[PDB]
Order: structure tokens, then C-alpha cells, then sequence
């Protein structure tokens, strides 16, 4: 404890997200709305804006 | 658990001794690095070996 | 305002043990990487402690 600052201990996480075409199953809290057609709208698809 | 010098070595695309032969990401690495200090928890007055 | 300044020179520069001497948190280069300071060299280096 004695030690300074640049040779004290320190945590580390590293996440690692991972953008690949598989179905995604780690998703956020934002609720869903039912799908509409034939319609000019805005649509969310898990994260793909348009 | 590193030490404070070696924070900058966990990043894409740096070299040194953590980068080299302990932990190494890659180039195009896509993700978030947290750190924080943990002086009061992992550290002893007689030595944390 | 009387800052010194010690010459090097005629010497093998090893800057990986810089970081057991001091506890500082990491370098702030100019020019040039920290990293990547073993693999190349120069004529003339200075060191100013103030």
C-alpha cells in the first residue's frame, strides 16, 4: 500500500462485442412494435436503422 | 488484475510485455476496456504474491 | 528557472526499464511512440529535470 500511483494494482474487464451475421441474442430493453407492410415507415431491425 | 503502467498496454495495436506475452488483442478489435484502481482490496501490508 | 540537463551519449538506451524506476502512468511522446523506441535510434538524447 505503500507504492505510488503508477505501480499500484488495478482491475481490468475487457468486453468484446461480437458483430457477426448470427441471430443475436444479447439485446436491450427497448420493447418491440408490431410489423406493419406495404407502408412507408421506419424500421429497426436488432440494431439495422432505415 | 495488471499494474498501473501497463493499463496502456491493454489496447489494439500496442507492444510491450502484457501486449506481448500475457494478453493481446487484436487490430480490429470492436469492445470497451474498464479499469479502476483496487488498492484497498488487492494489495497486502505484507505483500500480495 | 535553473532546470538541469544531462547529456547521453555513447551508450545502449534501453527505455523498458524507465517504468521500473518511477510511478508514473505513461509517457506523452511527441513525434514518436513509446512503444516503438527500441527499434529505432538517434545521435543525441537530453534529459531535463525540473
Amino acid at each position: 500500500p505503500t507504492y505510488g500511483v503508477g505501480h499500484q494494482p488495478y482491475r481490468v474487464v475487457v468486453l468484446s462485442f461480437e458483430l457477426l451475421h448470427a441471430p443475436a441474442t444479447v439485446c436491450g430493453p427497448k420493447k418491440s412494435t408490431n410489423l406493419v407492410k406495404n407502408k412507408c415507415v421506419n424500421f429497426n431491425f436488432n440494431g439495422l436503422t432505415g | 488484475v495488471i499494474r498501473g503502467n501497463e493499463v496502456s498496454q491493454i489496447a489494439p495495436g500496442q507492444t510491450g510485455n502484457i501486449a506481448d506475452y500475457n494478453y493481446k488483442l487484436p487490430d480490429d478489435f470492436t469492445g470497451c476496456v474498464i479499469a479502476w484502481n483496487s488498492n484497498k482490496l488487492d494489495s497486502k501490508p505484507s505483500g500480495n504474491y | 528557472y535553473a532546470w538541469n540537463r544531462k547529456r547521453i551519449s555513447n551508450c545502449v538506451a534501453d527505455y523498458s526499464v524507465i517504468y521500473n524506476f518511477a510511478p508514473f502512468f505513461a509517457f506523452k511522446c511527441y513525434g514518436v511512440s513509446p512503444t516503438k523506441l527500441n527499434d529505432l535510434c538517434f545521435t543525441n538524447v537530453y534529459a531535463d529535470s525540473f
